[PDB]
């Protein structure tokens, strides 16, 4: 997910500018809801995922609000002492406490059912255990018994008329979730909100601890450790799911890294070269940083170094000169199935060779397997979500960063070979795999584009369509689920804010029993693809200029 | 009035919601969600509570059983149990607004039941604030901020260990999973603050 906010001093035409970019994957019907709340107080418009009573991405006439996930460590393992003999039971602080369990029954159409129990300790519920270590593992989080809150904090943030208002919201939402502001006046600001537990001295949090009470958390930290800034220095704020700040740990995944190689980069550039940016300009944005391989600007110059001794004729370099003049940037051809320069496939299989004779080398099976990927891993269908710089691709970046990198390279990755000579060995298998299949002449590579997929299915496999109701987009677009921009004080309205967003297919995933389709079904799957998007209305005057329609009910509770 | 509930639709469709308390408000918002997402609603509270299996199939055994083990339903309903009048009508609105459709869809299902429900062969029933709060869990907390990968970093640490022996092993991990790096781009600028604690990167608790 990614987010950008410009502020008074980077804004050309308005006081504030916040585009955000959601990234959920793609779905039929759409994974957000758009919706409008006139009354007790709130006064509101955007859209959210699966109709939360809370709005994730709107504004109220007075400020704006987004997110992006941000993945702090709000959860550790707790490694439970269990008894052969009294059994249920588990050992904390000199006592064997009973667990807490529930049954379950499930139903099955046209099977058995079956039951099983859950087990809880004070830790949490259990995962799994090890009736050989007589060890049981218990899932810890720092929001637990703070979910029907946070939903709550995220309601209640949409009244907030300022900063100071909005904050004491963001307080109470306990999920590690970055959350970003911004106001008719040009403030703007940010927030990694969420609840982080006080670790006990030691305590190394991307391992298990022993639940027997010596590494229990102390509790929580108070808000304010959370990273946050106001108006920074800078005029704007940037977020693709990279570090909040300096310092600050990340989740314990061992497939997620915030190092020097980091998706980010690409925003920040494009916000960095133009002293002011126009809504139109900041909105072109999402353009730009869909379509560009985030590959390139990390290796190119490893690549240039070693193949500059090289002649002419030499086809790895003839490979580093198409990349070199190539700007990342990814589009069709006229068949809507193949890119334009080969260069994509050229860093994927180029990367895929340098992992497997660096990083990969370097870790024992079966848990090499975890660093292979060179990133570009999809199917005929594409890409489930955003694309991303592979974690082997961050850790490769460190090595050949050298002494410039504050790694410590415990292992030689390029195992005592000069750089140089296992780029160009990778550079030779690329050459070996592509001429192959494409053929010697490198001009007429028409290699395979990634296409994108409005999934029948949702997130989690289950179905919330039928089949047919897939919806496939020939251009794959490295960009949010849905997109959504706050201009306040455009100079060029009467209006105090202005606001769009686009949220294909449709607003309605409504279909007749005879099979007719709802009239805004699919109304906003071409706006989508061509990168439109439609207004956005709070004020009465505005609704009722562009009502198409009306219902009233009278009910008492 | 105060009994009434007016609904403005835009030239997309978008809903607005007229009302002038809060019960009336979020009545309205669940009333247009049955209106235009009832299935997808009732497939995402389906998958939320691990009831999948029930209308699906023995496929989704595994998946339902996988679900109720991520949660605990009574801490939820103990959560809910102890809001304000003000904070409970919120999701008691939103509830009472997705029922009243139903109730008008399952009264007349040969021209209001969404066609899926034919296609899967099985027809919504009535919710209450516990699954308003479950969407919620299930789809944001349970998918972006549950992640922790802490047994198989041990699995990952102790193989180093005896690839390169216990200080090194430890050293090579700090290597591929490092706890945090300097060099990191981060949305807060150096100039503005950085995070105040440090933290343990040897494993100490063994
Ligand atoms: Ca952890």
């Amino acid at each position: 997910s990614n987010m950008w906010v410009i502020g008074k001093s980077k804004a050309q035409d308005a006081k504030a500018i916040m585009v955000n970019g959601p990234q959920f994957g793609w779905y039929a019907p759409a994974y957000t809801y758009g919706i409008g709340l006139h009354g007790a107080g709130y006064d509101v418009t955007g859209n959210t995922p699966f109709a939360y009573p809370g709005l994730v991405f709107g504004h109220n006439g007075v400020i704006s609000w987004g997110s992006t996930a941000g993945f702090g460590d709000d959860v550790d393992i707790f490694a439970e002492r269990l008894s052969a003999e009294k059994p249920g039971y588990y050992l904390h602080n000199g006592k064997w406490v009973k667990m807490l369990s529930r049954e379950e029954t499930i139903t099955v159409k046209n099977g058995q059912a079956e039951t099983f129990t859950v087990w809880r300790t004070v830790h949490g519920n259990i995962l799994q255990t090890d009736q050989t270590t007589q060890t049981a593992y218990a899932k810890s989080r720092a929001w637990d018994g703070k979910e029907v809150a946070s939903l709550l904090a995220w309601t209640h943030q949409m009244k907030a008329k300022n900063w100071q208002q909005w904050t004491q919201q963001a307080a109470k939402q306990a999920l590690t979730i970055n959350w970003y502001y911004a106001d008719v006046n040009g403030n703007i600001g940010y927030v990694h909100t969420g609840a982080y537990p006080d670790r006990q001295s030691g305590h190394d949090p991307r391992l298990p601890v022993p639940g027997t009470g010596k590494w229990d958390w102390k509790g929580l930290l108070p808000f304010e450790m959370n990273p946050k800034v106001y108006n920074p220095q800078s005029g704007y704020i940037a977020n693709w799911n990279n570090s909040p700040q300096k310092d600050y740990p990340a989740s314990d995944l061992f497939a997620f890294l915030w190092g020097g190689a980091d998706r980010v980069t690409e925003i920040d550039r494009l916000l960095e070269q133009k002293p002011r940016l126009t809504a139109d300009q900041a909105w072109d944005v999402i353009r730009q940083t869909s379509r560009q391989d985030l590959n390139l600007r990390l290796f190119l110059p490893t690549l240039q170094a070693a193949t500059s001794g090289l002649t002419q004729s030499d086809p790895r370099r003839q490979l580093v000169e198409t990349l070199t003049r190539w700007d990342g940037i990814n589009l069709l051809n006229d068949d809507g199935k193949t890119w334009q320069q080969p260069g994509s496939a050229i860093l994927n299989v180029w990367l895929t060779s340098m992992l497997k004779r660096t990083v990969v080398a370097a870790v024992p099976m079966p848990f090499d397997k975890w660093y292979s990927a060179s990133g570009y891993e999809t199917t005929q269908d594409g890409p489930t979500g955003s694309l991303n710089i592979s974690v082997g691709a961050k850790i490769l970046y460190e090595a050949v960063q050298g002494d410039k990198s504050p790694i410590p390279q415990a292992v030689d990755l390029f195992a005592g070979k000069p750089q140089q000579e296992v780029v160009l060995a990778a550079l030779e298998d690329t050459w070996e795999t592509l001429s192959k299949r494409y053929g010697n002449n490198v001009s007429n590579w028409k290699t395979p584009a990634m296409a994108l997929t409005f999934r029948a299915n949702n997130f989690f496999g289950v179905p919330q369509a039928a089949a047919e109701e897939t919806r496939h987009q020939a251009e794959y677009q490295n960009r949010g689920t849905e997109n959504d921009m706050i201009v306040f004080s455009p100079t060029t309205s009467d209006r105090p804010v202005l606001a769009w967003d686009v949220v294909a297919p449709g607003q309605s995933g409504f279909i007749a029993p005879d099979g007719t389709v709802d009239k805004h079904y699919e109304d906003q799957l071409k706006m989508y693809e061509n990168f439109g998007r439609k207004s956005l209305w709070l004020t009465k005057q505005d609704v009722e200029a562009h009502k198409e329609s009306q219902e009233v009910l009278h009910v008492q509770r | 009035s105060s009994s009434e509930i007016k609904i403005v639709r835009d030239e997309y469709g978008m809903p607005h919601i007229y009302a002038n308390d809060t019960w009336h408000l979020f009545y309205g918002y669940g009333y247009v969600v049955a209106q235009d997402r009832l299935f997808q609603m009732e497939m995402a509270r389906r998958s939320t509570q691990g009831t999948v299996a029930e209308v699906l199939g023995k496929d989704f055994v595994k998946f339902d059983k996988d679900i109720r083990r991520n949660y605990w339903p009574d801490a939820i309903r103990a959560q809910i149990a102890a809001l304000s009048p003000e904070d409970m009508s919120i999701l008691q609105g939103y509830a009472d607004g997705m029922n009243a459709w139903i109730d008008k869809v399952n009264t007349n299902p040969e021209t209001l039941l969404p066609k899926q429900f034919n296609t899967f062969g099985f027809t919504p029933k009535r919710w209450e604030p516990f699954d308003v709060a479950m969407i919620f869990v299930g789809t944001m907390a349970n998918r972006f901020s549950d992640s922790t990968s802490e047994i198989d970093n041990l699995a990952l640490l102790t193989a180093l260990k005896d690839k390169y022996g216990v200080s090194q092993g430890m050293a090579v991990f700090n290597q591929l999973k490092w706890l945090v790096n300097p060099s990191a781009p981060t949305t807060i600028a150096v100039q503005e603050s950085n995070y105040p604690l440090k933290f343990n990167q040897q494993n100490s608790q063994t």
